[PDB]
Order: structure tokens, then sequence, then C-alpha cells
RNA sequence: UUUUAGUGGGCCAUUUUUGGUAAGCAGAACUGGCGAUGCGGGAUGAACCGAACGUAGAGUUAAGGUGCCGGAAUACACGCU
RNA sequence: AUGCCCUGACGAGUAGGCAGGCGUGGAGGUCAGUGACGAAGCCUAGACCGUAAGGUCGGGUCGAACGGCCUCUAGUGCAGA
């Protein structure tokens, strides 16, 4: 038969009954997506801020 | 020996003073609505006579009552009459006027009626509509302690304090007006005027900005 | 349990504000003005019964 | 009518009474809810709503989840608070000396504790000798690693253990799993 | 519009820092209360001048009685309206006691003789015809004759009861 | 049929922005990104690698991958009833700073810098900014300006 | 007699009949709810019957009360009858339906000795 | 966070629209409705206006009206026909 | 003490979801339950309780069994096919 095709009437009513969200950001984002020679160096960067902290302290 | 009459004692002496206290702030709110009054009315006396025009200062109160019911309100202002917290009709909410605000009025112009204020319906709808929201709970205010409760700590001590801080916009006038729960006015009791209420009110209507004409209206609705 | 109104009922008038009271007493809201006889300029009524 | 900015007559979504028609559990609520009334400490309103808890919101704190939070700083004399049940691990070999107020203790967690010079104690001694929650110290066991939560939120690119009843070759590690078969994931 | 009332509205188009005392526009407006008689201001200066109420300010409203109210005056009315198809100038000459009160028949007159509403017309002057034989209108020069009189004749009296009993007349 | 391809209805939004065609001026390669920056996305129709897509114009986002070239700009992106986090690697000459940053950050030392003299001497300095407040009283003087204007104009063709 | 209570308030005494069991004969008056998606009586339309809805529940106060003041206990011996002896002021007997004339009878005569109000003390009775 | 139902035929109105001479036409966009909804008004009507609904009492209104049906001025006023 | 009480707000609804209840046949317990001085059924513009599902009582007919409550269970509720 003969059918509406489409239509974007009643979606955003749909929508905002449920209240859309912003995507709730973190401190400390993953290192996915990062130049890997930059992760690669913040491994050793941390390891050692880690080492003069934890020896430093005891 | 459970010691009642000495507390009885010094909680009946706690309300003297608290009622002194009280007593003369409605003496210093009084005298100085009167002199500002005074000082207008001469201001523009003096100009008067020194060739000139005295230009008041703008309006900082309006007082916006929802006009319009429930149904068929287009999105953008549905928000901004839940903003100012304009939830059913006849709800009434006083706002304080700067740029942000009167947008705010651009925006729901066709829903509300508001204007400016005057001293007297700001006193007669905090005595006879006035009501708390106090752990949300809407309190009638009924008595000067649930008052000093909830606003003391901004210096609200009476009903005449929140009254002050309402028509003189205070630096809490954002905490005493969030205070009060929205008034839920009656129908005016002389009808409108208007046969048709959904126009503005310069052409004719009831909505809009009718500035000082919101004290003819609200003490008909109250 | 009941709502009494104040600008009715003057005992729930004078529980909140006891200045109500002394405003009742100095009739404070028929208070007079002083006359001062301060006229406008001239140019003022003139341009106000201008054209 | 209002302008509604909110749903009518919505419940909280928290239990208020345990599901559980446990007379004893029931006479532990009533403990601890004269107690979070009148005593204004914060333990007893924590402790009042895990009696609440459900048996997956409960989940077992082990012997030596015990002994690893007497290896706190100054934490070794504090008294250990499961609002659940107590259970055996022989992984530890070392057990302290130590007071720990669980609803249950299994038969090998009471005695590892009891072999110690310790003492089990059910929720009511604790509330006598402790009634605002002095020198307490309430411990949760895992949740997030019961064999249920696994499976949620599978998806693409997401590792999260598909709902599966037979495991090894021919199942689930073909077409979708290898960019050989088909595509990865 | 129970009554018309005219008032004056001075204006001025905010100060600048370049431009402090601006020019202070005037205008006389027939309307009902201030509220309009504002709106009808920037209204009109908004055909006049590059100012608006966003960026305007009204520095005085006064309301402007009429000084002689109790004598008969024959004005004349030049108006502007709009029209179904086009708009015109008019002319038009009101004898009444008031200027407010004139604008009142002239809004009653082009309501009933044009179809024109408030919104359509644009009260260009009223003055006061003051020397007779510059009355123009024969409408108005009718009434401005040496000794005139006129009968009322069929006089209907109002009843308040719903029935009568004397069949009565119309003399008078 | 229908096409829905990737530089589709572009015809405009790329294009090279009257007498301003020709090669990308030195400034845009000597701009310093650092992770954290924000910066507006416009993409340059003279450069086509690294070029976003039609959605990200105009869209304004923040610096999380720094390459030799390219900057990785996250952008939320609404799809359905959600946001999702976009991540996009574009050149830095489709990139600038966004110049509402540097007046925030001078802000920022402004209301250091305010609140330094409110340790000297009195406290709460007032230092968050208000909006357009209602004007105050005048006195309006007629000194040379008395108030004139005329009536409204008739009805003139004047063609 | 019983106990000070409020002026009972029934809201709606009138019985709620089904929609059409005036009409059919195969429909009873036990109501039901017209669960049809035409239905005037479902769509509130004027004109059409009243629906039960818990805004005609009967204030707490003087729920369950007879026009008497008391709650209608029903009894089917003397010791059931017994369980009566100390709230006489808010409970009724109702000699069950089934009960002996011989041996209503020996309820009644308990009821006058301990002072509680059996509110049919007639069935059964040889008159 | 888990789990799950129904739905996946739509239709109308304002505004901006494509096609069509036009359509109670075929297709889009944004919103508000109807479907799924009674109540007061438009005589009558899914969609318009007003307003959304527990059971009652009192007051005041909306849109619409106030010769009579029909509650409410055969009101007041200026004209026009 | 899923009680007693104080306070505030709210109440539209198809498909659909869930909760609290009403009723039926049979089962475990109980009421040392009702019953040939009349069980059950049935009729009753007689009465009472419950918003309701329903429950209760009186009268007439009748003649052998049948209820309340705490639970278990299902071939468990009809206006339509
Ligand atoms: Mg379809
Ligand atoms: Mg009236
Ligand atoms: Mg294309
Ligand atoms: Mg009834
Ligand atoms: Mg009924
Ligand atoms: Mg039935
Ligand atoms: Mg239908
Ligand atoms: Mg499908
Ligand atoms: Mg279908
Ligand atoms: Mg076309
Ligand atoms: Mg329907
Ligand atoms: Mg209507
Ligand atoms: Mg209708
Ligand atoms: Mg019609
Ligand atoms: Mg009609
Ligand atoms: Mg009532
Ligand atoms: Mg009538
Ligand atoms: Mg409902
Ligand atoms: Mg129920
Ligand atoms: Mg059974
Ligand atoms: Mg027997
Ligand atoms: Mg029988
Ligand atoms: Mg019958
Ligand atoms: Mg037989
Ligand atoms: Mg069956
Ligand atoms: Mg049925
Ligand atoms: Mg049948
Ligand atoms: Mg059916």
């Amino acid at each position: 038969a003969k059918s509406k095709n489409h239509t974007a009437h009643n979606q955003t009513r749909k929508a905002h009954r449920n209240g859309i969200k912003k995507p709730k950001t973190y401190k400390y984002p993953s290192l996915k997506g990062v130049d890997p020679k930059f992760r690669r160096n913040h491994k050793h960067a941390l390891h050692g801020t880690a080492k003069a902290l934890a020896a430093a302290k005891k | 020996a459970e010691q009642v009459a000495a507390e009885r004692a010094a909680r009946k002496a706690a309300n003297k003073e608290k009622r002194a206290i009280i007593l003369e702030r409605n003496a210093a709110y009084q005298k100085e609505y009167e002199t500002a009054e005074r000082n207008i009315i001469q201001a523009k006396r003096d100009a008067k006579a020194a060739g000139s025009y005295y230009v008041e200062a703008q309006h900082k109160l309006v007082f916006v009552v929802r006009i319009k019911g429930i149904n068929k309100i287009p999105p953008k202002p549905r928000k901004v009459l839940q903003l100012l917290r304009l939830t059913r009709i006849n709800s009434g909410t006083f706002v304080k006027v700067t740029k942000a605000t009167l947008e705010l009025l651009k925006l729901i112009e066709p829903y509300v009626a508001y204007g400016y204020p005057s001293y007297s319906t700001i006193r007669q709808l905090v005595y006879k509509r006035g009501f708390g929201k106090i752990n949300k709970q809407r309190v009638p205010l009924s008595d000067n302690a649930i008052i000093e409760a909830n606003l003391g700590k901004y210096g609200i001590l009476s009903i005449d304090d929140l009254i002050h801080e309402i028509i003189t916009v205070g630096p809490h006038f954002k905490q005493a007006n969030n205070f009060l729960w929205p008034f839920k006015l009656s129908n005016p009791s002389g009808g409108w005027g208007v046969p048709r209420k959904f126009k503005h009110f310069i052409q004719g209507g009831s909505f809009g900005n009718r500035e000082e004409f919101i004290n003819k209206l609200v003490k008909s609705m109250n | 349990v009941l709502k009494k109104n104040p600008l009715k009922n003057k005992q729930v008038l004078l529980r909140l504000n006891p200045y109500a009271k002394v405003f009742a007493a100095e009739k404070l809201g028929s208070k007079k003005a002083e006359k001062t006889g301060t006229k406008p300029a001239a140019v003022f009524t003139e341009t106000l019964k201008h054209d | 009518g209002i302008d509604h900015t909110s749903k009518q007559h919505k419940r909280s979504g928290h239990r208020t009474a345990p599901k559980s028609d446990n007379v004893y559990l029931k006479l532990l609520v009533k403990l601890y809810t004269f107690l979070a009334r009148r005593t204004d400490a914060p333990f007893n309103k924590v402790v009042l709503k895990a009696l609440f808890l459900s048996k997956i919101n409960r989940p077992p704190v082990s012997v030596s989840r015990i002994a690893r939070a007497l290896k706190q700083e100054g934490a070794a004399n504090k008294t250990v608070v499961v609002v659940g049940t107590v259970t055996d691990d022989a992984r530890i070999f070392e057990f302290p000396k130590t007071t720990v107020a669980a609803l249950r203790f299994t038969a090998g967690a009471r005695a590892k504790i009891v072999k110690a010079g310790g003492e089990c104690i059910t929720l009511d001694q604790l509330a006598v000798r402790a009634p605002k929650g002095q020198n307490t110290l309430i411990l949760r066991g895992p949740r997030n690693s019961r064999e249920a939560v696994r499976h949620f939120g599978m998806g693409p690119h997401k590792g999260k253990a598909p709902r599966i009843l037979s495991t090894g070759r021919k199942f689930e590690r073909a077409r979708g799993r290898r960019r050989s078969k088909g595509f990865k994931v | 519009m129970a009554h018309f009332k005219e008032y004056q509205v001075i204006g001025r188009r905010l100060p600048t820092e370049s431009v402090p005392e601006p020019k202070l526009f005037r205008m006389r407006i027939f309307a009902s209360n201030e509220v309009i008689a504002k709106s009808r201001y920037w209204y009109f200066l908004q055909k006049l001048h590059k100012v608006k109420k966003a960026s305007g300010e009204i520095v005085s409203i006064n309301q402007i009685n009429e000084a002689h109210p109790t004598k008969v005056k024959n004005f004349g009315v030049w108006v502007r309206y709009d029209s179904r198809s086009g708009t015109h100038n008019m002319y038009k000459e009101i004898r009444d006691v008031s200027r407010v009160a004139a604008v009142e028949t002239l809004y009653q007159d082009m309501a009933a003789r044009h179809r024109a509403r408030f919104r359509s017309i644009h009260i260009l002057k009223v003055a006061e015809i003051e020397k007779t034989a510059d009355v123009k209108r024969q409408y108005v020069k009718q009434f401005l004759t040496k000794d005139l009189k006129f009968p009322l004749p069929h006089r209907v009296q109002k009843s308040t009861k719903t029935f009568s009993y004397k069949r009565p007349s119309t003399f008078y | 049929g229908k096409s829905h391809g990737y530089r589709s209805r572009t015809r405009y939004m790329f294009q090279r922005d009257f007498r301003k065609h020709g090669a990308v001026h030195l400034s845009t390669y000597l701009k310093v990104y650092k992770v954290g920056d924000i910066v507006d996305i416009k993409a340059n129709g003279s450069i086509q690698k690294g070029m976003p897509h039609k959605f990200y114009q105009g869209k304004t986002g923040v610096v999380y991958n720094v390459t030799k070239s390219s900057v990785g700009v996250i952008i939320n992106k609404m799809v359905g009833n959600r946001y999702l986090e976009k991540r996009l690697n574009l050149r830095v000459e489709h990139i600038k700073h966004s110049k509402c940053r540097q007046e925030f950050l001078e802000r920022v030392k402004a209301n250091a810098a305010k609140r330094a003299e409110a340790k000297a001497q009195g406290v709460a300095v007032q230092l968050k900014r208000q909006p357009a407040q209602p004007r105050e009283s005048r006195i309006v003087s007629t000194e040379g300006n008395v108030p004139q204007t005329l009536a409204p104009v008739p009805y003139e063709t004047f063609i | 007699a019983s106990l000070p209570h409020p002026k009972i308030v029934k809201k709606h005494t009138k019985k709620f009949k089904r929609h059409h069991s005036d009409r059919y004969h195969r429909v009873a008056e036990n109501w039901r709810k017209q669960k049809g998606i035409d239905s005037v009586v479902r769509r509130r339309f004027r004109g059409n019957i009243s629906q039960p809805k818990i805004g005609y529940g009967s204030n707490k106060k003087t729920k369950f009360l007879s026009p008497s003041g008391h709650k209608t206990f029903l009894v089917a011996n003397v010791k059931d009858l017994e369980t009566l002896t100390m709230h006489t002021k808010t409970y009724a007997a109702e000699i069950a339906h089934n009960i002996s004339a011989k041996n209503r009878v020996v309820i009644l005569a308990r009821a006058k000795a301990l002072g509680i109000k059996v509110t049919n003390p007639k069935g059964r009775l040889a008159l």
C-alpha cells in the first residue's frame, strides 16, 4: 500500500521525556586516542613520580 | 524539679525582646518608606521649579500573575514559566527586574499580566496569601518565629522584614523571594475588565505590562 | 489548624507586626503632608499648554 | 490544572522494610529503626538501611577481607561490622584477634574467629556495646564480582560475557569474533 | 477609552558619551491611560526618528486638561487613516466642550462612517476654530446661527413596568 | 536516488571567503595548542586533508591530543536522546582558539587581582558580574533644549 | 448506646449499577468497568452513569458504622457473643442467618444480660 | 543499574514549504493537539476557542453571551444601513 | 509499631505495567464453628456494610449438609467469539 514515508514529528517529545544528558565527564580521561609516543613516556613520568613519592614518605 | 517555670520565664522574656526588635525595625521601615515617597514627590516639584524633568528611577520589581491555563503552550514559554514558578493559572511571583529577567518576561508576554506592585499590594499579598517553603512543605506564615527559623541567617525576622526585602530589592531578595511559595490567587472579583483577556493590555486585553495597574488587578484577585 | 487572615482579625494583626498598634494610634495612614509652596517654571507650563 | 515539572506520586525507589518475612530480622530492623531515630549517629542509619538489602546486595564478606581491613592504620582494635554473612578463607594463614559483628557466620568463619581469640557477635549485641557505632568499621563485599554482572551491557565493543549455555569451540567464537570469519565484534 | 485623555509625553533618545543632553521630543497624545500613551509615543517617534524604546527614555508624561471645559468650541480635526485599500488624509469638524471629548466623537465617527478602527487612525491635528466663518463644514455651521432653537418631536418615554394602562403619547 | 556523501550540501560552507583565497597566512601555523585549550572548528576549504565533517563546522571543543600538524578535539554530538563524545583528528589550519576563553582567563586574573586589595582592606569586594540593572534617577535639563516636536505627518505618495 | 461520632455522610448512597444492566437481562447489575474503546460511560460523557472511584470513599471516622453507631459483628453462638462484653458501645451483634430458633433464644438472653445491641433480634420468632 | 510490556497503519491545526489549476489531494519542517480526553463555548462536529477531570459546598472567572426559547441590560452612547 | 499520629503536595487517560483487594472448586490447620428446632440452593421495587469487586441480615420456598479465619492448589469469574 501507499504509506507515509518519513516524519520527525513527535521525535523531540520522546527525546526530552527522559531528559538529554551531557556525557558525564571525569577527571583522568582514558589515554586511548592519545599520541602513543606521549603515552609511552607518560607511563614512566608517573612511575618515577610514585617512586619519588613513596620513598620520601615511607 | 523538672524546672519548667524558670524556662517559661526565660522564653517569655526572650519573646519580649524579639518583639521589641521587630517593633523598632518596623518603625524604621515605616519612616523610610515615608521619606522615600516624600523625596520623589519633592524631587518632581523641585525639577518643575528648576525648569527640568525629574526622571524616576526605573522599577526594580515586577509582580507577575500567570493569566493563561496549562494546555497548548509552546515549549519555550512553557519552560520560562516553570523557571518563574508560574505553574498554574492565577499564580503570582515577584520578579527582580534585570536584563536577564526583562527578556524572560518578553518570552512569556501573552500568558502573564505583570506590572509594578506597590507597598500596599506587597503587604496584602504577604499577609493574606503568604506561605513559606520549609522542607518544601508549603507552611503558612502566620507567626514570625517560622520566618526567623528560615530567613534569620539573612536578618529577616518578621513578616514586615520579608515585605521590606521584597519592595526594596535587598541583597537577600533571592532568598526571600524563593522562600515565598508562589501566590495562589483567585479570579478577580470584578472580573478582568476587558471582554477578551488574551490580547495585550495596550490593545485592550490583559496580558503583558500594565505598569502600575497591576495593583488594581491583584487586589481584585486577593 | 486554620489560617486566620491578618487584615481581618486584629488579634493576628497584632501577633505579627507589633507596630500595628502604633500605626493605628498615631493614625499614620491618614497622616498630613506639609504645605510647601513650590511653583513650576514658566517654561514647564508653556511647554505643557503648547500646541 | 498544573503545569507539572515532575512525575506525580513517585515512590522513592528505596526499600523502607525488608522484603523478607524473617521474624528475627524484623526484630533487628525494629531495634535499629529506634536507634536511627533516637541516636543521631550516622552508623545506625547506614546499618538499618543495609538490613533491608537483598541477598545480592549483601554479598558475603570473607574473613580475609576482615583481616585486610584490620591491617589498616590504627584500625586493629575497631569492631568489624558486616550486615550480611561472614565466610571463611583458607587462603589466609594468620587471623587476628578481633570483634566481628555480623548477621550470620558460616561454620568455618566462626571457627577461624574464635580460634584466634575473637568473638562473633550478633548485631543486637553490637547495639548494646556500641549504640552510636563507637569504634566500628563497616565492611561490604564485592557486588560486581557476581556471575550475573558479567552479562550486563553485552554489546558491540563492550567485552561483556555473552549469555550462553555452552562453552568452547563451535559456541560463539566465529563470525563476529575474529577478523578472519566475517568481522571482529 | 471611557474617556480619552490628552497627555504630553516627552522622550529623549538616551544620552551617549558622545551626546549628553539629547534633543527632547514632545508629543500630544490622546489615549485612555498612561500605558497606551507611552506606547503611542514610541510608535509615533519610530516614524520620525532613529530611536526606539529599547534605546530611548520617557522623561515626562503629564496629563493636559482642557483650559475651559465648559465653553463650547468648534474644532477642526485633521486625521490620516488607512482604509481597506489605501491611506487617506481627512479633515472633519466637531463642535464640543473638550478636546478629549471631540476625539471621542472622531473615533466614533470614523468607525461609524468609514469602518476605521483605533489602529488605523492617526490624529494629525486638533485645533479650535477661533472665528466663525472659518468654519468649513455645513453640518457644524448649522448650529452657529443667531437665536437657534429646535423642538424634539416624537418623545419616547422609557417605562419600568412591562404593562401600561393608558396608550401613551409622544408630545414634548 | 538520494545522495548522502561526506561533503554533501557543503557548497557555501567550505568556500573561501571572497578576496581571501590563496595560501594560508603563517599565523595559523605559528599558533600554539595545548591540551585543554578550547578551539573553534572552521574548515579551510583550500586544505583538503584533516578536514572536519560538515557537522562540526562552527562547533567548539577541547583539545585532547596533539600530533605533528593536527590537534585532537573533543566535540559533544547530540545523538538521539543523549550526547556522545566525538573525537576529531583535525589539522591546525581548520582550527583557531576560542576568543571567549581568552576573555575568561583574563577575568580569572582580574578576579585574583581584585581580591588582592580586598585582602588589604574591605572584604567581599563584590566581584560577580551583574546584568544591566534598571536606570537610576535623572534630572533632565531644558536649558538650550526646550522640548519640541510636532505631530504625525499626513499621507503623501511622493513618487 | 454507641460512642459519640460525627454525622455519617455517605457521599453516594445510590447503588453503582452496571451499564446496560437495565437493558439486557444477561447483564447483571453487579458493577463492571466499561473497558470498551468507544464507551460513553468509560469516557465520562455527560448524561451517563457514575463510576466508582476512591473519591466516594467514606470518612474513616464513620466508616463501617451502622446508623446506630455500631460496627456490625456477626455472632454464631454465645461464646462469639462474649467477645463483645467490653465493646458494647462500638459493636453490635448480628446473629448469623443459619442459627437455630432455639439457639437464637439463648444468644438473645445473654446479650440482654450483657447489654449488647443485637441488630436482628426477630429472626425465627413465632409471632 | 537491571529487566520487561505495548508500539513500529496514523491524523488535524498555525507558520514556512515541494508537486498540483485545485482538492476533505500526494509529500516535507517546527510546534501544539487528536488518537488516548471528558468539561464550558462554537446550534450540531476527533482536531477550533476556553480549560484538562478524586467526592462535595461556597465564591470568582474564562471562551462565549445577556429580546424569547435560555441564565444574563428590550442597558448606556455616537453614527451607518 | 506493613500500628497510632503530625505536616505538605497531588489526583485526566487507550495500548500497556504494577500494587492492594473481591469471588469460585478442591487441600492442610483451626473455630471443641452452623445444622432436620431446618444445611445448601432459589425468590424477595425489605434492611444493613463496603468507592467497588462483593459481604451481611430479615421474610417466603426448601430438605442434608455447609461456613469464618491462617495457609496450599487450580479445569477459578463471560455480554459478545
Ligand atoms: Mg509507517
Ligand atoms: Mg458579581
Ligand atoms: Mg549531494
Ligand atoms: Mg451505598
Ligand atoms: Mg454500587
Ligand atoms: Mg455484572
Ligand atoms: Mg476513540
Ligand atoms: Mg516494523
Ligand atoms: Mg499496524
Ligand atoms: Mg508546488
Ligand atoms: Mg477518545
Ligand atoms: Mg468559544
Ligand atoms: Mg465540546
Ligand atoms: Mg455553526
Ligand atoms: Mg449562537
Ligand atoms: Mg461537603
Ligand atoms: Mg431570561
Ligand atoms: Mg488516574
Ligand atoms: Mg481493593
Ligand atoms: Mg475454597
Ligand atoms: Mg452443632
Ligand atoms: Mg434454609
Ligand atoms: Mg427481581
Ligand atoms: Mg431428602
Ligand atoms: Mg475455564
Ligand atoms: Mg463481561
Ligand atoms: Mg452466556
Ligand atoms: Mg467483552
